[PDB]
RNA sequence: GUGGGAGAGGGUGGUGGAAUUCCCGGAGUAGCGGUGAAAUGCGCAGAUACCGGGAGGAACGCCGAUGGCGAAGGCAGCCACCUGGUCCACCCGUGACGCUGAGGCGCGAAAGCGUGGGGAGCAAACCGGAUUAGAUACCCGGGUAGUCCACGCCCUAAACGAUGCGCGCUAGGUCUCUGGGUCUCCUGGGGGCCGAAGCUAACGCGUUAAGCGCGCCGCCUGGGGAGUACGGCCGCAAGGC
């Protein structure tokens, strides 16, 4: 269970524009990860918080998903 | 906002002599420009408190520096509540 | 003034008349609110991932603006007041800041 | 008098009850049961055996249709909410995917006292 | 002064999705709900469960932290505007301009009052169902004020770190937020946890002092009567000082 940041290169936090990577620091659900998992700095985190919430209100990315298996 | 430039203008006006920032005089000046700003924003967004506080310090410091201008040279204070109307 | 990105998301199923006169009216609005046109991007038809006003693609237009700050809103109230448009953000622009330098 | 053959299922279990509702991919429901619906009538219906129960007459019911494959979708928390998707997938009715569907709000509204 | 920074600090306007309720439609029947058990309640005028459409109010899941911001009360969806405080670097300007602060003035959670809006969910009072010896409660079904907005009052609190403000001084270690640096680490500014010397009745405190000192304000003088009585002041009232 590697960290999210650990496999990418250079990419710009404020890019709401960019699914690509953001959707990458999402959950199976439409959840935004945890630091422990996105291996992320307190400042780090806190940006792509506020970039993913951008994404979202701009229709690119979810507010939620569906719990597959179970 | 305040620009950069606004406030230079300010102080080139209120220098003692070129190169002078942190006089008595350029502090003032400054410092009312700041109040003028808040007090036309503090018209609208009367319910604005915080701010207000923030302009009870302003002109409190301002007050000051006018107080110790007054004791040491009362001619240049004059020259400053005319220039600036104030007090 | 200040430097902005205006984001616009509208209906994916217009045909190029009607895509060209949406579009007429987004430039007419921007160079009549003062607000001057650096770069623009059309990314155009995307896969949303909700449903938006029932469909789920849109169609993205991407501009960076100067423009007076005093006016930004109303540029903003002005494109949401057609109809076709259905989503509108306008940003204040950022340095980008980057991990994994 | 349909014949949907593939379908969808809903498990709404809760902490009192377990009701399943088989309906077809548009979602239109075709049948339905709960603990209530068998016999039982008191905090016997939130039962596990009674969402097995319930599970199973909602599948036969639907047999009764025709069904072979169906859609799990699995919305509360509650006793027995998984005995419900056991019994339906040894219900003979094929099951393709279960999912979990329960609703969370983004916080709207003060709960009643019993659940702050 | 100049150049950098972090932030749910404030005010205004917009705006996004989730959920609840209600309404319209489709499909579908005999129950749903609820509890320790139940009952009231709702359902054949078709409920519950399910799908689609709409209206509305309120609050913002994850991120989220033992985190951050504010003088306090207190502040968290996203966007823009208006605006307060604050930290760092440079060592540039003024030249003691400093600290504190009775009175005054301003702010001040919730509840509460006034006028007008708004009202989804919750819900004092209230109406019911249970439980019980009784049940004026706990539990269950309803439900009004209120909770929300504007403007104006009220001025309270375990308004808590139960620790007034400022400055100097007195081992370290460890975690953390945010600057700068020759970024092993050093160095500022916050938040924490262990602990030197010391203090303390003890618990504990210990460079975020409850240590060593100086300055100024507030306040205490056995318990009950009592935050009562009286007087004054303020308040529309409740009531407050
Ligand atoms: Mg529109
Ligand atoms: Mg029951
Ligand atoms: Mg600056
Ligand atoms: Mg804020
Ligand atoms: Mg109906
Ligand atoms: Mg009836
Ligand atoms: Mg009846
Ligand atoms: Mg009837
Ligand atoms: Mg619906
Ligand atoms: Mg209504
Ligand atoms: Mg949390
Ligand atoms: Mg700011
Ligand atoms: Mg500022
Ligand atoms: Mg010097
Ligand atoms: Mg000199
Ligand atoms: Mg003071
Ligand atoms: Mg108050
Ligand atoms: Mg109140
Ligand atoms: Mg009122
Ligand atoms: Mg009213
Ligand atoms: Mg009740
Ligand atoms: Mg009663
Ligand atoms: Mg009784
Ligand atoms: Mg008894
Ligand atoms: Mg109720
Ligand atoms: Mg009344
Ligand atoms: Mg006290
Ligand atoms: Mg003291
Ligand atoms: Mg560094
Ligand atoms: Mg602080
Ligand atoms: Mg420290
Ligand atoms: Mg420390
Ligand atoms: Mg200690
Ligand atoms: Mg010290
Ligand atoms: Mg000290
Ligand atoms: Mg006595
Ligand atoms: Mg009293
Ligand atoms: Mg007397
Ligand atoms: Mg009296
Ligand atoms: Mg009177
Ligand atoms: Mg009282």
């Amino acid at each position: 269970k590697a960290k999210v940041k650990a496999t990418l290169g250079e990419f710009d936090l404020r890019d709401y524009r960019n699914v690509e990577v953001l959707k990458r620091f999402l959950s199976e659900t439409g959840k935004i990860l945890p630091r422990r998992r996105t291996g992320l700095s307190a400042k780090e985190q806190r940006i792509l918080a506020k970039t993913i919430k951008r994404a979202r209100i701009l229709g690119l990315l979810p507010f939620t998903e569906k719990l597959v298996r179970k | 906002p305040i620009t950069k430039e606004e406030k230079q203008k300010v102080i080139q006006e209120f220098a003692r002599f070129p190169g002078d920032t942190g006089s008595t005089e350029v502090q003032v000046a400054l410092l009312t420009l700041r109040i003028n700003r808040l007090s036309e924003h503090l018209k609208v967004h009367k319910k604005d408190h915080h701010s207000h506080r923030g302009l009870l310090m302003m002109v409190g410091q301002r007050r000051r520096l006018l107080r110790y201008l007054q004791r040491e040279d009362p001619e240049r204070y004059r020259a400053l509540i005319e220039k600036l109307g104030i007090r | 003034m200040r430097r902005y990105e205006v984001n616009i998301v509208l209906n994916p199923n217009l045909d190029q008349s009607q895509l060209a006169l949406e579009k007429e009216i987004i430039q007419r609005a921007l160079e009549n609110y003062g607000a001057r046109v650096e770069k623009v991007e059309e990314l155009g038809l995307r896969r949303l991932a909700y449903p938006i006003a029932k469909d789920p693609q849109g169609y993205f237009l991407w501009y960076q603006v100067e423009m007076p700050e005093d006016r930004v809103n109303d540029l903003a109230r002005e494109l949401r007041i057609r109809d076709n448009v259905r989503r509108v953000m306008v940003v204040k622009s950022q340095e980008p800041f980057l991990a994994n330098a | 008098k349909r014949q949907v053959a593939s379908g969808r299922a809903y498990i709404h279990a809760s902490y009192n009850n377990t009701i399943v509702t088989i309906t077809d991919p548009d979602g239109n429901p075709i049948t339905w049961s709960s603990g209530g619906v068998i016999g039982y009538k008191g905090s016997r219906k939130g039962t596990p055996y009674a969402a097995q129960l319930a599970a199973l007459d909602a599948a036969k019911k639907a047999m009764a249709y025709g069904m072979q494959s169906v859609d799990v979708i699995v919305r509360g928390t509650g006793a027995g909410r998984e005995q419900a998707i056991r019994a339906l997938q040894a219900s003979g009715l094929q099951v393709k995917s279960i999912v979990d569907d329960t609703p969370v709000p983004h916080n709207g509204c003060r709960p009643k006292k019993k659940f702050r």
